[PDB]
């Protein structure tokens, strides 16, 4: 079976360089072309270039000329994508791609390698409880995890107990730091009657804070 | 290659 | 560079339906086109190559068609696994170029958002900052607009938004908005509000509170 | 003796016994005297000398022109073999000897057709030989006063994949992608018919240029075949040494290679060079085989010379062994030494004398003693080597007939390979008696009409 | 011995088509035997020669045959800022044909190919191509392993390495029992010669029309060399398969290189990875030793033996003279892991220029005595030069030195009777294996039926 195992998520500072990899599994890297594609949420998919591992000849989209360099080592059955002078715009997900039958197609894809450029150092999150204002039948609480880096973080209520009826939102980049929040909805007879706690863990800095929600 | 040339 | 105009940007449909995505190149590409699938939170999978040829392993309910500069991807009888993102790509000329993409979303009856606002915590206030959070939960369709107002007047600077993917077993959407100010700037004003505008209600859903009061 | 103890019935049977046996057709012969006996014993019994039938094997010459001292002058009235014709008479199970002389006549006419590889690697060679015509003439002048030289060129079959067929520009100029120009590809073309006007060679050579093709081996063997079998166009003379000088620096295509161009039709060994002077069957007919090449070279008496570069000398030496009569020389990378190479080949070519026999009856067997160098006899040898132009050798020959053949008159030929002259041997088998031409059918003496009377005895008539 | 030379069957194609250049037997899914015939110069769509294939049903009286249709149109594809081009004019479709299972493979060794990019090009060259068909279903596929998209300039910059532009894939062909197609390409790697292999199943499942350049991952090609012994060797002029390493799980390749080592000629035996197990050198230069190869156990010991033809071999004769007559060599495979030694038998032609050994066909057991037999063609032999096929019977010690039967050509002069041969199949179902003989010069095929021994 054909599979492309790419390297783990990278995390580097602006101005530095990084070298991603794409190892062939179940076949010879030298069989077909190998392409690199860049994906961003707003911008979308962009073709960087290709290489023919057999000989080493490459093609690049002029937009990435100088920034991107594609290479390959048939000995280790791997293809590489090296980026330089990294900036914020270089923050994206990178995929390695090869065709199935058609020489020029794009059929098989690697799982993708995440790259993130930031000058921020390992910073722990600030957990702030969110209680409503001083009424209805159903009540809603919240939790704010502001100013932390890098990702990710695991948020749970009552240590996994309270699961259903919860909405944890995707983290967002607050100037070189991440911010995340989660809401939970229950009945009026559940709070403040029952105790509810916000459990946030940030493995990167090795910290696990717990804040119990208090009324006003 | 292995053809016509000195 | 060849431009790939892909439409529609998104569509709301149900299972068993037959839907068709279209792609328009800026010039003729003679069937040199491929269709791709990316499930939410996962990598890509090849569907079609050279216009009409199915990638090995792909179900036959998928089919490609077209010629010149216009092509189509069709899914007969949608399956629960087919709800995902789709992209077209041309390889007639280098550099290869991709289409904008198309997101197949689950369709359901409209639903009004559950708005909830939350004043800055004591812990944060003593830290020197102040963030007002506003949750908008379980609504449909996804199209929604939020607006922050301080003392009645709109505010645009210092606002962070975040949306969740369509929920699994209820097929709704939720949103989160956070207005971040300084402790000092926060105490200059009294009233704070977030207004939600959704097709469900012609009038905007409002929720507010007042500093130095409860 | 064996004659009497054999108890022969007729004069015919008597002679067949042994070459030493004789017969007596005399009427007045004693009671029990054997009519078949030694000629001496017969005369001792008062046998009429005229009645004696005793043939004797002999060999006298009919044509015996003296060997020429010079090959110049005369419209080929040159004699290099003597005698030219002899009459031979043999009786059953007998033999007789006769001699023959062969000379390498000085100042004999010479034809030299220069067949040149003009693929791209030979571009420099073409510059070196722009004065070969005159220089060669000056040197050969010391050996012959009748020189004629000619020129022909070859590359390879003008068809893919040997030929470049794209872009269209490459057809008119194969060297288009090299900042230069060369001729469109061609298989074989005749340029200059054999002539004594040597400056014609120089000037023709100065207007020649190279072409270019894809694969190393070239189509020289096609050119060799056509240069051989196109007599009139090339212009070979009847009475002259024929030298075909073949120059190349590469391997050569051979029979069956042509299938890579979709050509399967075997070479027919026929002429296909028209008025345009190009080989018109190049793209439709396969390369010739070594065997077919040998046959035609031998038929037209052509001495093939492989003048090739040292990187392929071994190859062509090995081919030379499969095509007898061929000579090899080491050519420089620019053909700068081809002059001396030719002069040396000519020497080596006229340094051998090898006898050959044609149309020899089944009943005759031959044997040869050779006298080469300085009167040195060499039993069972029929070929001399290490000769110089002007030298003369001789062979002693003995023919032995086995029994007596049905046909009483046959003729065969003994010719040195490559030579024009030859010795014709008219053989006559004498196994009959003269008295048989005056027999008496249904003679009154023989069983009263039931027999025939010949040579003194009674024979059982025909039908019994 | 027991082929019937009195009541023949004749099949005919169009004049000038070279009908009979190649042939083979074909069994349909039901076991019905038919004959597939190639005609390399059959006219195509634009009234130009493209070659063609015919599938003749068995009939005692023979006659004309229906066509096995293939696409004969030149193709063009604009992709990846390049232009791919195929050229089928004079491609020689049907220059080789072979049948396996219910599939037919017909090749066009001289199909040309080119790739354009702006002002540059790959060069218009004969990469060759094979066409595959499943007649009963109508399935069609192609296989052209020597096609590439590298520009001429790149080959020059790399010293013309791994240059497969003139392969002429399909020049020779053969299929393993397991259904692996092996192609001889005597022009591969700048005329060294190469071999291309790929499972038939994977050729079909990976092929789509209009692509022109696609991957067959399970394929395997032989390798380039720097040893001058291989230059202009035409390695793959002929090919065959068999069992020569004692391991029944592996299939070994037999490859002819008629001009190997400066036209000395050679035949090599390889494993499925193109590693060399044995090499048989030619006896005489230019004899084309390796022109044809045949594998079959002739001495009934269960061990495949090898036959090599050298159609241009010159025998020595009285007065130091040579006579081109052709020769065939027999190599018996010894017991256990050992190398094939000197030949066990030498068969030599008699007619001058007869080309004895131009083709060698295993016949199976013709006379049913327990030993496999063979047929050798001399397409210009016989006292009239019209062509002859000689049958040799197997025996405990190899082969009989004298033929048991001789087949004189029923066609006129120049028919090339015997240029193509194929036996070992019972077409009339009488229990005896039969022989088919091609005569492309006459555009006809002759069927000889085996009969009970007289
Ligand atoms: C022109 O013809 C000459 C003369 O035939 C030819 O030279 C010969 O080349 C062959 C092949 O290379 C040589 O054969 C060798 O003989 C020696 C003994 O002298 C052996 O030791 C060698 O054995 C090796 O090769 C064998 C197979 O051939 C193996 O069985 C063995 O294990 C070894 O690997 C080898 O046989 C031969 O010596 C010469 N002969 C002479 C007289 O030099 C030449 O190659 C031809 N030239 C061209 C360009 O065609
Ligand atoms: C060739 O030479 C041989 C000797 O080498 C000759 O043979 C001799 O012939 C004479 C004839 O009188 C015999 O007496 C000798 O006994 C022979 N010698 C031998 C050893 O055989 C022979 O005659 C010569 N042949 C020719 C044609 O001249
Ligand atoms: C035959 O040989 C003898 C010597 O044995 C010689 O004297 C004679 O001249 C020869 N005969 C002829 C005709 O050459
Ligand atoms: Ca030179
Ligand atoms: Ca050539
Ligand atoms: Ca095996
Ligand atoms: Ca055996
Ligand atoms: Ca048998
Ligand atoms: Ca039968
Ligand atoms: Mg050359």
């Amino acid at each position: 079976e054909v599979q492309l195992q790419q390297s783990g998520a990278e995390l580097v500072k602006p101005g530095a360089s990084v070298k991603l990899s794409c190892t062939a599994s179940g076949f010879n890297i030298k069989d077909t072309y190998v392409h690199w594609v860049k994906q961003r949420p707003e911008q979308g998919l962009e073709w960087i270039g290709r290489i023919d591992p057999a000989n080493g000849y490459t093609k690049y989209d002029p937009k990435f000329q100088g920034k991107a360099t594609i290479t390959a080592d048939t000995s280790s059955n791997t293809a590489y994508l090296q980026l330089s002078s990294l900036t914020s715009e270089d923050t994206a997900v990178y995929y390695c791609v090869r065709p199935l039958y058609d020489y020029y197609a794009m059929d098989y894809w690697g799982q993708g390698t995440s790259v993130t450029v930031s000058s921020a150092k390992t910073t722990a999150p600030s957990v702030y409880p969110l209680a409503p204002v001083c009424t209805g039948s159903s009540v809603t609480l919240g939790c704010l995890v502001k100013g932390y880096f890098p990702e990710p973080v695991t948020l749970t209520w009552n240590s996994g107990s309270l699961s259903s009826g919860v909405h944890t939102f995707p983290a967002v980049l607050q100037s070189d730091l991440y911010t995340l929040s989660s809401s939970v909805t229950v009945t009026s007879s559940t709070w403040p009657s029952q105790s509810i706690t916000c459990n946030v863990a940030h493995p990167a800095s090795s910290t696990k804070v717990d804040k119990k929600i208090e009324p006003r | 290659g292995r053809g016509d040339s000195p | 560079d060849i431009l790939m105009t892909q439409s529609p940007s998104s569509m709301s449909v149900s299972l068993g339906d037959t839907v068709s995505i279209t792609c328009h190149a800026s010039q003729g590409i003679s069937s040199n086109i491929g269709w791709l699938q990316q499930k939410p939170g996962k990598s890509f999978m090849g569907l079609i190559y050279y216009g009409t040829n199915l990638v090995d392993g792909v179900p036959s309910r998928f089919s490609g068609s077209g010629s010149g500069a216009d092509y189509s991807l069709t899914i007969s009888s949608l399956d629960s696994e087919d709800f995902a993102d789709y992209y077209c790509v041309q390889y007639a000329q280098l550099p290869y170029t991709f289409g904008g993409g198309t997101k197949l979303e689950i369709k359901r009856a409209d639903a009004a958002p559950t708005v909830s606002i939350f004043p800055p915590s004591s812990e944060q206030l003593t830290s020197g900052g102040a963030s007002v959070v506003c949750f908008l939960n379980n609504f449909y369709p996804k199209d929604i607009n939020v607006k922050w107002k301080i003392d009645g007047s709109e505010r645009q600077n210092g606002v962070l938004n975040s949306w969740t993917d369509q929920d699994s077993k209820d097929s709704t959407y939720s949103m989160s908005s956070t207005l971040t100010l300084t402790k000092d700037e926060y105490e200059r004003h009294n009233s704070y509000t977030c207004e939600a505008t959704h097709k469900t209600s012609t009038s905007p859903i409002v929720k507010s509170f007042n500093r130095n009061e409860c | 003796n064996i004659c009497t103890t054999r108890g022969v019935s007729s004069c015919q049977q008597c002679l067949a016994v042994s070459p030493m046996c004789a017969w007596c057709s005399d009427e007045a012969l004693p009671l029990g005297s054997p009519r078949c006996d030694l000629k001496e014993n017969l005369l001792k019994d008062n046998c009429a000398p005229e009645s004696i039938e005793f043939p004797v094997s002999e060999a006298r010459v009919l044509e015996d022109r003296p060997l020429s001292d010079k090959g110049s002058g005369d419209s080929s009235q040159v004699t290099q073999v003597s005698p030219q014709r002899i009459a031979l008479r043999l009786r059953p199970d007998d033999s007789k000897n006769f001699s023959i002389q062969v000379r390498q006549v000085e100042d004999y006419p010479v034809d030299i057709y220069y067949l040149m590889d003009l693929s791209y690697s030979m571009k420099d060679d073409l510059w070196s030989i722009q004065n070969l015509g005159t220089k060669l003439a000056t040197q050969m002048r010391k050996l012959t006063s009748n020189l004629r030289i000619g020129f022909g060129a070859f590359v390879d079959k003008p068809v893919s994949p040997y030929m470049y067929i794209s872009p269209p520009e490459a057809l008119e100029n194969p060297c288009y992608d090299m900042k230069t120009t060369c001729l469109p590809m061609f298989g074989y073309k005749h340029v200059l018919t054999l002539t004594d006007q040597v400056t014609r060679f120089n000037e023709e050579v100065k207007k020649q240029s190279v072409s270019r093709n894809r694969d190393a081996p070239e189509g020289g063997f096609d050119a060799i075949m056509q240069a051989t079998v196109c007599d009139e166009k090339i212009g070979w003379r009847n009475d002259a040494s024929h030298l075909l000088v073949f120059t190349t620096d590469a391997k050569t295509h051979i029979a069956l290679d042509g299938r890579l161009a979709g050509i399967v039709q075997p070479n027919d060994g026929q002429c296909h060079v028209g008025s345009d002077n190009h080989y018109s069957a190049s793209t439709t007919m396969d390369y010739p085989s070594l065997g077919l090449m040998t046959e035609k070279l031998s038929q037209k008496n052509i001495n093939l010379i492989f003048a090739v570069t040292e990187n392929v000398v071994n190859l062509y030496q090995n081919y030379s062994e499969l095509i007898p009569g061929t000579t090899v020389g080491v050519l420089s990378m620019d053909s700068s030494n081809v002059l001396q190479l030719i002069v040396d080949a000519y020497g080596k070519i006229r340094s051998k004398v090898e006898l050959e026999v044609r149309d020899l009856p089944e009943e005759l067997s031959l044997s040869f003693n050779a006298t080469c160098l300085n009167n040195e006899v060499i039993p069972g040898l029929k070929s001399c080597m290490g000769l110089k132009i002007g030298d003369t050798v001789s062979f002693s020959i003995e023919a032995k007939v086995r029994g007596c053949p049905q046909e009483k008159e046959k003729s065969f030929t003994i010719k040195p390979v490559g030579f024009k002259d030859s010795l014709i041997v008219q053989v006559t088998f004498d196994c009959d008696c003269a008295c048989q031409a005056q027999a008496e059918p249904n003679s009154h003496r023989c069983n009263n009409g039931n027999g025939t009377f010949e040579c003194g005895v009674c024979r059982c008539g025909p039908g019994w | 011995l027991n082929l019937d030379p009195v009541q023949l069957t004749f099949y005919a194609g169009p004049n000038g088509s070279q009908f009979g250049f190649s042939l083979d037997f074909h069994k349909d899914s039901h076991g019905r035997v038919a004959i597939v015939v190639g005609a390399p110069r059959t006219l195509g769509p634009s009234q130009e020669e493209t070659g063609g294939v015919f599938l003749c049903p068995w009939r005692a009286e023979g006659g004309q045959c229906p066509s096995l249709l293939f696409d004969l149109r030149d193709e063009t594809r604009n992709v990846g800022s390049q232009t791919l081009q195929t050229f089928k004019a004079r491609q020689g479709l049907g220059a080789s044909v072979v049948s396996w299972s219910d599939v037919i493979v017909a090749c066009a060794p001289w199909q040309h190919w080119n790739v354009l990019e702006k002002t540059e090009e790959a060069e218009k060259t004969p990469v060759g191509s094979c066409f595959l068909a499943q007649p009963e279903s109508g399935r069609r596929a192609e296989y052209s392993p020597c096609r590439g998209n590298t520009l001429s300039r790149i080959y020059v910059e790399n010293d013309f390495s791994w240059d497969k532009r003139y392969c002429e894939a399909g020049f020779s062909s053969v299929v393993t029992q397991a259904g692996e197609l092996v192609l001889g390409a005597p022009g591969g790697y700048y005329f060294l010669g190469l071999l291309a292999q790929a499972p038939v199943a994977d050729i079909f499942s990976s092929y789509r029309p209009g692509i022109l350049l696609w991957h067959v991952s399970s394929q395997s090609l032989s390798f380039d060399s720097s040893n001058p012994e291989y230059f202009d060797g035409y390695w793959g002029y002929s090919v065959a398969v068999g069992e020569f390493d004692g391991d029944l799980n592996t299939t070994e390749y037999v490859v002819g290189a008629p001009t190997w080592s400066w036209t000395l000629g050679a035949v090599e035996i390889l494993d499925s990875y193109y590693q060399r197990l044995h090499r048989l050198r030619g006896e005489q230069m230019a004899s084309y030793f390796g022109h044809s190869v045949a594998v079959t156990d002739v001495n009934g010991d269960g061990r495949h033996d090898l036959l090599v033809g050298a159609p241009l071999y010159m025998e020595s004769r009285a007065d130091r003279k040579l006579a081109e007559v052709g020769r065939v060599y027999l190599f018996l495979q010894p017991r256990g892991p050992h190398a094939l030694g000197a030949p066990s038998l030498l068969l030599t032609g008699t007619q001058l220029y007869g080309r004895f050994g131009s083709a060698i066909a295993p016949l199976g057991d013709l006379d049913r005595d327990g030993y496999n037999d063979i047929a050798v063609a001399a397409p210009y032999g016989g006292p009239s030069g019209r062509g002859q096929v000689l049958v040799f019977l197997g025996q405990s010690e190899g082969l009989r030195s004298r033929p048991s039967q001789v087949l004189d050509s029923p066609f006129p002069t120049g028919s090339a009777f015997g240029f193509s041969l194929r036996g070992a199949v019972d077409i009339d179902d009488n229990g005896y294996p039969d022989l088919i003989v091609g005569a492309y010069g006459a555009n006809q095929v002759a069927v000889y039926r085996a009969q009970p021994v007289v």
